[PDB]
């Protein structure tokens, strides 16, 4: 989860097409590889508003805390018995 | 020796296996030993029962044990490939199991393994061409003070010399069944030159019983 | 008492250890078994647990946990679930054949131990997980259990005490790891015998999900004798925290390999030369002794001269007591071949569940198989030591420890013999 730590700003992907000579991915988009890194969401929003970029924000999707129990694999009456180990 | 199955014509889910009805009553008595709702706990006896009716486990005994216990067939395949008794290949009618761990290797189980090899004309893992003797090499059978020893199908043959195992094989080829005991002078596990203990008669009920009982 | 051993025949628990008397019910009641069992049952769980705590009984399975402290984990109120005593009758340890003798020759003692122990722990039934290889012993035990039901000693209103108690026998199917208590639980439940992690301990989550105490055949069978003879009688043998009597299996390179009941802190040399007729070729022919079955580190001749056969004096001798199974090895032994065969046993008997045992026990078997031939160099000895220290302590159950300890004992006491083996390989193959 070390790649899910900091906020990122990317841009909309523009056209990539085939080079007629070699078959490479040609582009006309200067901002096609521009990925910016921000500590918090509001620093990213402030950097987008400072540069006149129309932005949209997706909120951080955090994994909810699960209830883990090893002995629950070996219950008396519940369906959470494992059939093998 | 493999742990994946390939359908041979004699081992497939269309191989005829089915229990006898007295074995169905035995399976009912097995399943009544476990709590209601834990019928899967009867996988290990019933499958072993399938090894006693048939001699080995095709993949129809495993599927039948899976079906009559309402367990998935993989959960029977795991039990069949985990535990070393379940013969997933047909063995001979007498399944000779020589123990070669350290308390038996120190008392020369190598000479007895060589004796069974040079007697039957086979080696470890092979079955004799009449399908009567299968020789393999097993770990500690739990008869260490009676070393060296072998197991044949239920029975421990203990304190063996190569002549003793030659004679046991000779009378297994003749149809009789020998006595599962130490082929030396002693009876079960006592010191071989007479009792060093338990010579006095046992006391009986009431001896040494504390007050207030 | 200061010197221990020379146990008297009147002070024996396992009378008819040798099969010389009638193992059935009319023979067993004529030897003190099933006598005043109802008066043991009626005095409650707390009295029986106190008599087991007073006696100082430790776990005869081999780890030596205090038996009263272990069984008092069940003295707790019912939470709807039933409670189970489970008898560990697997006995897969090389060297160890004592539980075979208890089941084969004193089966009613085990059945009365099931009844008394399950009364102490409030248990509903006894699942005797017997070894699958012990078929004749299992039918032997089933005959005794039929005799116990037909006499009304167990079952409905067991011994006339108003206590309902069943005794079941589950046969194994050929796995040494199914003697480990959680893997034995998983084997009773119809699965692969793979050990559970701890916690939950089996007193919390055990067989079928129930409160469950797994205990050895010996620590269960000696419990009616502790209840009848008193706990102080059992604590009056052996050293302090090393109380009682013990079955010993002296096998290997002795004159008379045998099972013997002996007092707890007996000297090893006295036990060997008194009950087994001594080492073959004399005591000066002694090379090593594996004191307590395969899992314990071996000890050489200079430790075997003075050592006591209990838990604590063998821990101080940097080995363990274990199952008190004495494997004696004379000077004619290729000791590397014996230890490498023992490591081969531990890779054949290893359930494959966690990484350090599944990979490192096979890797130790490959290294030990090259050490037999000497096809190595001395820097691989210390490396092998490190491999054992990466298996020991990091595994789920103690079979990784029991695979690491023979390697560590062989290195610690016979590093020069390994080095001369490898240098003579080097000078005869180069
Ligand atoms: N008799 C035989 O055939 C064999 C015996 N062994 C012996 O087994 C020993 C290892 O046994 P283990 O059970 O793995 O060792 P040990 O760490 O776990 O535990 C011994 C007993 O004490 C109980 N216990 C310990 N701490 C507890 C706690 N905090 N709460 C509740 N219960 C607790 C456990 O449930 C177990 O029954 C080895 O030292 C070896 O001597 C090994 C192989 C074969
Ligand atoms: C790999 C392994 C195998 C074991 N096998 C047995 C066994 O066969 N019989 C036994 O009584 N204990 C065996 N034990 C010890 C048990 O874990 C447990 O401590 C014992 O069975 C019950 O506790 P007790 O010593 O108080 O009776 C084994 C332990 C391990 C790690
Ligand atoms: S260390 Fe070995 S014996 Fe233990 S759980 Fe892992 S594979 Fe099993
Ligand atoms: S070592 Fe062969 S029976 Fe235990």
């Amino acid at each position: 989860v070390n790649n899910t730590k900091k906020w990122k700003m990317e841009f909309d992907t523009r056209e990539r097409w085939e080079n007629p000579l070699m078959g490479w991915a040609s582009t006309a988009d200067p901002l096609s590889n521009l990925v910016l890194t921000f500590s918090t969401k509001e620093d990213a929003i402030a950097f987008a508003e400072k540069n006149g970029w129309s932005y949209d924000v997706e909120e951080r999707k955090v994994p909810k805390p699960k209830s883990k129990s090893y002995g629950a694999n070996f219950s008396w009456n519940k369906r959470t018995r494992v059939s093998t180990k | 020796a493999l742990f994946v199955h390939r359908d041979t014509p004699k081992n497939n889910p269309e191989t005829p296996f089915d229990f006898t009805p007295e074995n169905y009553k035995r399976i009912e008595a097995i399943v009544k030993n476990y709590p209601e709702g834990h019928k899967a706990a009867a996988v290990l006896p019933v499958l072993d029962l399938a090894q006693r009716q048939n001699g080995w486990l095709p993949i129809s005994a495993m599927n039948k044990v899976a079906e009559i216990l309402q367990v998935p067939p993989m959960r029977v395949y795991e039990v069949a490939t985990f535990y070393t008794m379940y013969n997933r290949k047909p063995v001979g009618k007498y399944h000779i199991q020589v123990c070669t761990t350290t308390p038996c290797m120190l008392r020369n189980s190598d000479s007895i393994l060589e004796a069974i090899q040079k007697k039957l004309g086979i080696k470890v893992g092979e079955t004799t061409p009449d399908k009567l003797f299968t020789l393999i090499e097993v770990e500690c059978l739990g008869a260490c003070v009676n070393a060296p020893m072998v197991q044949i199908n239920d029975n421990y043959y203990e304190d063996l010399t190569p002549k003793d195992i030659e004679e046991i094989i000779d009378e297994l080829k003749a149809g009789k069944i020998p006595k599962p005991g130490p082929r030396s002078g002693r009876f079960s596990c006592e010191p071989a030159g007479g009792l060093t203990s338990l010579t006095e008669p046992p006391k009986g009920p009431g001896f040494g019983v504390q007050a207030g009982l | 008492k200061t010197s221990f051993g020379s146990l008297k025949d009147e002070d024996r628990i396992f009378t008819n250890l040798y099969g010389r008397h009638d193992w059935r019910l009319k023979g067993a009641q004529s030897r003190g078994d099933w006598y005043k069992t109802k008066e043991i049952l009626l005095k409650g769980p707390d009295w029986i647990l106190g008599e087991v705590k007073t006696s100082g009984l430790r776990g005869r399975g081999g780890a030596g946990f205090p038996t009263g402290l272990k069984w008092s984990f069940m003295n707790k109120p019912s939470d709807g679930r039933p409670k189970y005593l489970v008898v560990n009758a697997d006995e897969g340890e090389p060297g160890t054949c004592k539980d075979r003798e208890i089941i084969r020759h004193d089966p009613h003692k085990l059945v009365e131990g099931c009844l008394v122990g399950g009364r102490a722990m409030g248990a509903r039934a006894a699942y005797i997980y017997i070894r699958g290889e012990f078929y004749n012993e299992a039918s032997n035990l089933q005959v005794a259990i039929r005799e116990a039901y037909e006499a009304g000693l167990i079952g409905k209103n067991a011994c006339g005490s108003g206590y309902d108690f069943d005794v079941f026998v589950v046969r194994g199917a050929g796995a040494y790891i199914c003697g480990e208590e959680t893997a034995l639980i998983e084997s009773i439940e119809g699965k692969q015998g793979k050990p559970r992690l701890k916690p939950p301990f089996p007193a919390d989550v055990g067989v079928f999900g129930c409160p469950t105490t797994v205990a050895n055949v010996e620590t269960v069978a000696v419990s009616p004798t502790i209840c009848r003879r008193g706990g102080a009688w059992f604590a009056s043998f052996g050293r302090e925290r090393n109380s009682g009597t013990k079955l010993f299996n002296i096998s290997g390179h002795v004159n008379n390999p045998c099972t013997v009941e002996e007092e707890m802190s007996v000297p090893l040399k006295e036990l060997i030369e008194k009950h087994a007729g001594g080492v073959t070729g004399g005591w000066d022919n002694l090379l090593a002794v594996i004191p307590g079955g395969s899992s314990t580190p071996l000890i050489p001749k200079s430790v075997c001269e003075t050592v006591l056969m209990d838990f604590d004096a063998l821990i101080q001798a940097q080995t363990g007591l274990g199952t008190a199974a004495v494997i004696v090895m004379d000077r004619s032994t290729d000791i590397v071949k014996a230890i490498a065969r023992l490591i081969e046993f531990y890779k054949h008997e290893s359930c494959g569940q966690c990484t350090p045992c599944r990979e490192g026990v096979d890797w130790m078997n490959k290294v030990m198989a090259r050490f037999v031939r000497g096809d190595a160099r001395p820097a691989e000895i210390d490396s092998l030591w490190e491999i054992s220290k990466q298996i020991e302590g990091h595994t789920i159950c103690a079979l990784g420890d029991g695979a690491a300890w023979p390697v560590q004992g062989l290195i610690r006491h016979f590093r020069p013999e390994l080095e001369e083996r490898m240098q003579r390989f080097a000078q005869q193959h180069q």
